[PDB]
């Protein structure tokens, strides 16, 4: 029920990522990925390594 | 710092099968307090219908646009509810 | 030293891809940018750390 | 990397005010693409005499104003804009 409005352009170190939810109903569809500090961060879904980081096994997608 | 405005915001849902707009044009991550991109489309509601607003499609949201901050209503019109 | 940026690269340029840098300051975006191995100009803000440490390097040199 | 589509520096007039440097127009091009100046950014406002017979002394009053909309839409203010050598 969140959308995202800033994209973050850099890429986000996999060690600071658990996984990553999905906002695409939104004017800026957004791969929404969660760090271990609890912080929701806002990606593009068409960037490759947002796309890479996705196909991981073990970084799952969070109801 | 690359954080600052990259966090996702509270929007609102919709019947007609439209985009989820939000309340305003702001929207606060952590402790910063960020602004929508330019154009960014937005409900502009009364006190007293955000008051009054229930997770029931009961409240008629002016649809907007974002202008310095501002969520400038544009005419139309479309009911708006809280996600559970 | 003619040329002004206007839109920021903000992810990270692999250091084995730049050859050199300029800077346009007395620009509206002040901007450092960072010649690659195509002859590419890449457009970076100066204030970001990796650009900062990519000047420091002395074998990263200046271009005029 | 479609990334570097619009990093690219564009060229840019210098002046005699001690101010930054403000293009011809608010698009430029990179590659093969176009790119647009981003919104209210300064920009010059020249007809085409002007820049036609624009030289790299400081001869010519140009029109300065900000990019609206890929368009240099003109502020009032003026400045003396040469091409630099």
């Amino acid at each position: 029920s969140t959308c995202c409005l800033k994209y973050y352009e850099k890429v986000l170190p996999r060690r600071l990522v658990v996984g990553y939810r999905k906002a695409l109903n939104c004017h800026l569809p957004a791969i929404i990925f969660v760090t271990k500090r609890n912080r929701e961060v806002c990606t593009n879904p068409n960037d490759d390594w947002v796309q890479e980081y996705i196909k991981d096994p073990n970084l799952p997608l969070l109801p | 710092e690359d954080f600052k405005c990259t966090c996702p915001a509270p929007h609102l849902n919709n019947t007609n099968g439209t985009v989820m707009k939000p309340i305003g044009c702001y929207y606060t991550c952590n402790v910063t307090r960020c602004t929508a991109p330019d154009t960014y489309p937005c409900y502009n509601l009364t006190e007293h219908q955000a008051k009054n607003l229930t997770t029931s499609p009961t409240t008629l949201c002016a649809v907007g646009n974002c202008d310095h901050g501002i969520c400038v209503p544009n005419g139309t019109k479309e009911l708006c509810f809280k996600a559970p």
